[PDB]
RNA sequence: GCGCGACCCCAGGUCAGGCGGGACUACCGCUGAGUUUAAGCAUAUAAAUAAGCGGAGGAGAAGAAACUUACAAGGAUUCCCCUAGUAACGGCGAGCGAACCGGGAGCAGCCCAGCUUGAGAAUCGGGCGGCUGUGCCGUCCGAAUUGUAGUCUGGAGAGGCGUCCUCAGCGACGGACCGGGCCCAAGUCCCCUGGAAAGGGGCGCCUGGGAGGGUGAGAGCCCCGUCCGGCCCGGACCCUGUCGCCCCACGAGGCGCCGUCAACGAGUCGGGUUGUUUGGGAAUGCAGCCCAAAUCGGGCGGUAGACUCCGUCCAAGGCUAAAUACAGGCGAGAGACCGAUAGCGAACAAGUACCGCGAGGGAAAGAUGAAAAGGACUUUGAAAAGAGAGUCAAAGAGUGCUUGAAAUUGCCGGGAGGGAAGCGGAUGGGGGCCGGCGAUGCGCCCCGGC
RNA sequence: UUGAAACACGGACCAAGGAGUCUGACAUGCGUGCGAGUCGACGGGUUCUGAAACCUGGGAUGCGCAAGGAAGCUGACGAGCGGGAGGCCCUCACGGGCCGCACCGCUGGCCGACCCUGAUCUUCUGUGAAGGGUUCGAGUUGGAGCACGCCUGUCGGGACCC
RNA sequence: UCGUUCGUCUGACUUGGGUAUAGGGGCGAAAGACUAAUCGAACCAUCUAGUAGCUGGUUCCCUCCGAAGUUUCCCUCAGGA
RNA sequence: UAGGAGGGCGCGGCGGCCGAUGCAAAACCCGGGGCGCGAGCCCGGGCGGAGCGGCCGUCGGUGCAGAUCUUGGUGGUAGUAGCAAAUAUUCAAAUGAGAACUUUGAAGGCCGAAGAGGAGAAAGGUUCCAUGUGAACGGCACUUGCACAUGGGUAAGCCGAUCCUAAGGGAAGGGGUAACCCCGGCAGAUAGCGCGAUCACGCGCAUCCCCGAAAGGGAAUCGGGUUAAGAUUUCCCGAGCC
RNA sequence: CUAUCCAGCGAAACCACAGCCAAGGGAACGGGCUUGGCGGAAUCAGCGGGGAAAGAAGACCCUGUUGAGCUUGACUCUAGU
RNA sequence: CGACUCUCGGCAACGGAUAUCUCGGCUCUCGCAUCGAUGAAGAACGUAGCGAAAUGCGAUACCUGGUGUGAAUUGCAGAAUCCCGUGAACCAUCGAGUCUUUGAACGCAAGUUGCGCCCGAGGCCAUCCGGCCGAGGGCACGCCUGCCUGGGCGUCACGC
């Protein structure tokens, strides 16, 4: 249990150091978990998501459902996916905000900085595996 | 405990002053000026929303209290006396219906586990798992307005598991238990011999602790202990069985 | 018709520099009340405080005895404990009140002026130039003999002597403290309710990680983290750890011998008187005024005084960490604290709207939902809106929208009323309501199987 | 308020807020620890959830164990009676005897103030065998206290609220 | 403040602006008048939750016991020991 | 009664124990059924949609009908008192869903020029002008507005300020003050030096700084046009002046 | 011109609960008690007997071991001179 | 029967209590020492494609530069090569920059954007190879060390 002397373990302040985090910051809040064979894959089980990676709803209303990271959107801290839409009472389509931890990265869109970080993740792991 | 009290200050940063008589008005102290709500409000009291509380509570109440030294002493040694009864363990809440013997020891080879894998491994051999398993399966939110002041879960206790071979790493493996606690023989601590006020925290004890109790407590005997100025607390009766006295030869 | 040197003093938008103001927690200095207590009040107390006026730092102030003690004596400063609500002081009334001793925290001593280069200002600054750049060097100007430097500070010291003993720097690699970043165990497996599973049931796993937070409901295992630590970067470093090259002296210090020197701070101490202050009492400090020093000498030993002896220290110049404080500033952590009339006045565009000429005074105001999915469209309407319709689990959750009390009001049904109504004790008549409101079982006995 | 339905004052109604608390000293009562001791309270060591806990020092810190005096100073030389709980002995028992705590009452001794007193001894102003006292002490001839907690009371603090 | 009625109106007259005096102080053909609806001592903030022997309030139930207006002293009689 | 003590009920936490909870928690409502002498407690029904109890120990900002109690809300009062000075309005038309209140026209009256007219100083701050308008406001009403929204608008060598001084204010040197602050004629190499001259130097230095008036003193402007709103003299044409 | 009625609009003071009286008792002058009288929905506009009507913690008076303004031959001081 | 008054019960209002919360407060504890003439605190005015306030920032004005991270901002609209990279971002962080009028505030003032003096990059014509418009920059007070220019029979010497 908690040891470190400079981390809060209160409710008050770790609230307000989550939602008034700033964008660097909601970048590692919204990580999603890569499924089964991209973890058999890459040896990490949590990566935060990109504008063009392909996600598989899992506990939504909305599970089973496949779709490409089309905007996520830090200040509501959520996201949105291609066709993952509702209609409105006038009959527009509104995309309907999935929280990033209720779904896994099918497909991952690797960039060359994500391949370095998915480096350096999955040696930090293997690195206590071993 | 750490002090709690509000600010000095509270209800007087107004600058109120009565009334008076003659304003068909009670006689407290008023804002005064104009221009908003607050003119008129009655201040400085406690019974006006927006005043002081009666006797404000300050830094310097007794927030510590003192107990003897020998008192302490006492106290604990009838903490560990009152655990070595297996009724008093039970009726305390405690599930020890498959533990082997009391006062329950293990072998000193437990000193030197280091998992919690192991550690629920040692305590299946024993027959406290029963009681680990009451402590994490009641575990719950703390209600009322503790839910919300950093304390939000509470639970049972479970087995103290005793040591008394310093700088081993059992103290490291039992701690991601909840309710299990471990706690070094030298320093015995009434918190956790006897929680709540009430008498037999089930203590399991490792053979290195057992055999060094008497030595860290002596007994009937001037100076056998390692704590000066104590000798174990004699009872007002030898022996408690009124069975044996209200029955016995000499009394009928 | 002179040229001069010094002294005092000018003006310089001269070269280069230093000062003012701000915040208030704590710290230093001056100033300085009264309400209150005294059951009135006038000294006293409130109080050597609040207010006022100034000065700094991260702490400030204090600080190496002109001290206490009367002991077998101790040995700078500061704070905690006890001394001690004691000695004392006080219309000896209300009241007020320290110190030495002892126990702890921490501990550290120092440097000037004087008699002391006179074969010789050996000292310092500024300009200019060079470099190895917090400095050092070369040269010029200047300050300074009304004394810069050097030795010395009372524990001494200056000398003379002495076998003797002690002296310098620069690298290198780190260690330590500081900040920052990156990473780091384990189910989102099957069934049900549900808008949602974070809930129930089954089967599993992590745990040096069951602190905490997030996520559509009680989430160890979905996410961030937490435990263990790992990796990289950057600072200050001048604390110490080990290695290398350079070897420390006739100068200084120590130790010992000597006896001759042996300088120590002036309108300062001290005294009188006056005011304040104090626990300080024939006067504790401080201050004004007047008196006004000493060198076989000066200050103390808590009763003024003369004398004899004793103990004690050496002022009138300066610096000095630690131990201590901290309602302010920046960064943090917790809480048997308040939960929107509470807690700061302010959870919110709060010292905000607003008031006053001005000093200043100073509020009310938090929550739809999981997601705005915020009510398309038809119809009536001048429009606001209504009635259908739609969204959602729900809208009767419908933009001040979680739940929605009471006083108060409307409609619907009932009850009763000759200048009060209400209340208590009787039942009577109306309603509304209760099946644990009220039972059907016990033995003997005959089968027919159980 | 001696007397309230009062031609005595407050009160239109509802909701929420609203008034003997906290601290230092003391006291009695009670509980607990130890008990001629008791306190570990300021510090130190330890403490792997800890502002907690545990250990340590005191051979003189506070209170107590010794009081009287204003001060110099001196400082308890060992208790009897009456009544009494309860225990024990005698009697067949009624009744008697003995030991008799606490407590109440009584009478004394011892220490100190003040007075009184003087054999002896000594450093010549000290000691004090003997004997004292219509006086005095918050004494002694009973060791009973230290620490924490709580209620009531007192007092100072805003101090029950306005 | 309104209405009719009234005093004075070349005068020690009426008035705008600038300026002077700011609290035990100012100014006063004098009424203790005026000094921002405040004046026999303004307003503001602070000491300050000033003090009161005086008035008002002082919040839940049952049980049991349950009085005093009297002595004595006090600048003491609305109070206290 | 005052007052005292004992045993209990209730509120909010803390250390333990026992559990309830989306098959519906808390809270709240009821002509529901009970338990207790009583504080209160238990159950049912309903709304409500997420947390909650009971017991032992322990604690505290714990129990309301009053305080001309504080804050907030709501009644009767009550559709009541009342909307009354400044002479006054009327008829057609038009717009508009709707006309006493708007607009036009005809009429009738009032201010009667020390005016209820035309301009300013102060003070206000965009109220000025246009287009439109669901609410609110305009103490009745509105198509309307000084209300609300969106835009627009203020032109100077000649008008001012600026310049000068008055009452009077601030100040350098100096004197006081513990310091903030207070004194300005106290006379000090006075704050400023000035004037001819530089192709430089000579002469003088009085009574010696700054501020202070949009009513005092004052370099200079008139006429005719013009915009939804600017100007008389700010723009435009002409004619001048310093 | 109001007041009155109408359309529009629309407050506040005050209010324990309310509102018929005679006599008695009572805190010595009752709307409520006791004894009698009597007593019939609901409303309209007034009026000024009562509600010891409202306004204001009486200013007169007294108590205060509360103050304040002012005076003097009060007590104790102080600037000035 | 009906109206009124009182009332009981159901629903609807009025109203914002109660319950559940809480990026807030309060209290305690801890770590460091860092404002200003090199212009501070405070005040003012500006500043966004569509902003008034709050929050930033200063005519480079909800920012520029660096560095780190590594794909957004987001109420809407728009340029987006901004994509295996000299690289998005109301991102973090800090070294390079800018920092209007003020303010101890400093030329003199101040209900004034009032009124002065000095230097001067550049350019015009030549009343000369000088004058005019300048962009920028200066001018406070007391003081310290030094220097320059001076005054006084204050003390002197040496001289006409
Ligand atoms: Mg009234
Ligand atoms: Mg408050
Ligand atoms: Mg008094
Ligand atoms: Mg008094
Ligand atoms: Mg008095
Ligand atoms: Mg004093
Ligand atoms: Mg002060
Ligand atoms: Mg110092
Ligand atoms: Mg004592
Ligand atoms: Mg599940
Ligand atoms: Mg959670
Ligand atoms: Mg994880
Ligand atoms: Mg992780
Ligand atoms: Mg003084
Ligand atoms: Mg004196
Ligand atoms: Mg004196
Ligand atoms: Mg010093
Ligand atoms: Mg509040
Ligand atoms: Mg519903
Ligand atoms: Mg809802
Ligand atoms: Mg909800
Ligand atoms: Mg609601
Ligand atoms: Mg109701
Ligand atoms: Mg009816
Ligand atoms: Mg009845
Ligand atoms: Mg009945
Ligand atoms: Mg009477
Ligand atoms: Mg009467
Ligand atoms: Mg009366
Ligand atoms: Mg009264
Ligand atoms: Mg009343
Ligand atoms: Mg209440
Ligand atoms: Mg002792
Ligand atoms: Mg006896
Ligand atoms: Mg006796
Ligand atoms: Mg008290
Ligand atoms: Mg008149
Ligand atoms: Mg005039
Ligand atoms: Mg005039
Ligand atoms: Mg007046
Ligand atoms: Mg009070
Ligand atoms: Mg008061
Ligand atoms: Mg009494
Ligand atoms: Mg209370
Ligand atoms: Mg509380
Ligand atoms: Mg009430
Ligand atoms: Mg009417
Ligand atoms: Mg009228
Ligand atoms: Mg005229
Ligand atoms: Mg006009
Ligand atoms: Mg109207
Ligand atoms: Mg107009
Ligand atoms: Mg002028
Ligand atoms: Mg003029
Ligand atoms: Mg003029
Ligand atoms: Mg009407
Ligand atoms: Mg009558
Ligand atoms: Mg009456
Ligand atoms: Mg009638
Ligand atoms: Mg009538
Ligand atoms: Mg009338
Ligand atoms: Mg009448
Ligand atoms: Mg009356
Ligand atoms: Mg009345
Ligand atoms: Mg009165
Ligand atoms: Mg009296
Ligand atoms: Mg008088
Ligand atoms: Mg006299």
């Amino acid at each position: 249990m908690k040891r470190n002397p400079r981390v809060t373990s209160s409710r008050r302040k770790c609230r307000k150091a989550h939602f008034t985090a700033p964008s660097s910051v909601r970048r590692v809040l919204m990580s999603a978990a890569l499924s089964s064979e991209l973890r058999h894959k890459y040896n990490v089980r949590s990566i935060p998501i990109r504008k063009d990676d392909e996600v598989q709803v899992v506990r939504g209303t909305y599970k089973g459902r496949e779709g490409k990271v089309v905007q996520v959107y830090r200040r509501r801290w959520v996201i949105h996916v291609e066709r993952i839409t509702r209609e409105k009472v006038n009959g527009s389509t509104v995309n309907v905000g999935i929280h990033p931890s209720k779904v896994i990265v099918t497909k991952l869109k690797l960039d060359k900085d994500r391949k370095a970080l998915l480096d350096r993740k999955a040696r930090g792991r293997a690195a206590d595996k071993a | 405990r750490q002090p709690y009290a509000v600010s000095r200050k509270a209800g007087h940063q107004t600058s109120a002053e009565s009334w008076g008589t003659g304003r068909a008005v009670s006689r407290i102290p008023r804002v005064g000026g104009g221009g908003t709500h607050r003119a008129g409000q009655g201040a400085f009291g406690n019974m006006c929303r927006g005043g002081r509380m009666f006797a404000p509570t300050r830094i310097w109440r007794k927030w510590h209290r003192r107990v003897n030294v020998r008192l302490r002493r006492v106290a604990v040694a009838s903490a560990l006396a009152a655990t070595a009864v297996p009724a008093i363990v039970t009726a305390r809440g405690h599930r020890i219906e498959s533990v082997p013997e009391f006062p329950l020891v293990v072998s000193d080879s437990a000193e030197g586990i280091e998992k919690t894998a192991q550690a629920i491994k040692v305590l299946k051999q024993l027959g406290a798992y029963a009681d680990a398993e009451k402590a994490k399966d009641s575990v719950g939110i703390r209600p009322g307005k503790g839910k919300m002041r950093n304390r939000r879960y509470i639970n049972r206790k479970g087995p103290l598991i005793v040591y008394g071979t310093e700088g081993s790493k059992i103290v490291k493996a039992f701690r991601n238990l909840p309710g299990v606690d471990v706690a070094n023989v030298e320093r015995l601590n009434l918190l956790d011999l006897a929680p709540g006020g009430h008498l037999g925290r089930f203590v399991i004890w490792t053979e290195s602790a057992f055999k060094k109790l008497d030595e860290v407590y002596g007994s009937f005997e001037a100076s056998s202990s390692k704590k000066k100025g104590f000798v174990l607390p004699r009872p007002k009766m030898t022996n408690a069985d009124l069975g044996r006295l209200i029955n016995s030869d000499e009394v009928q």
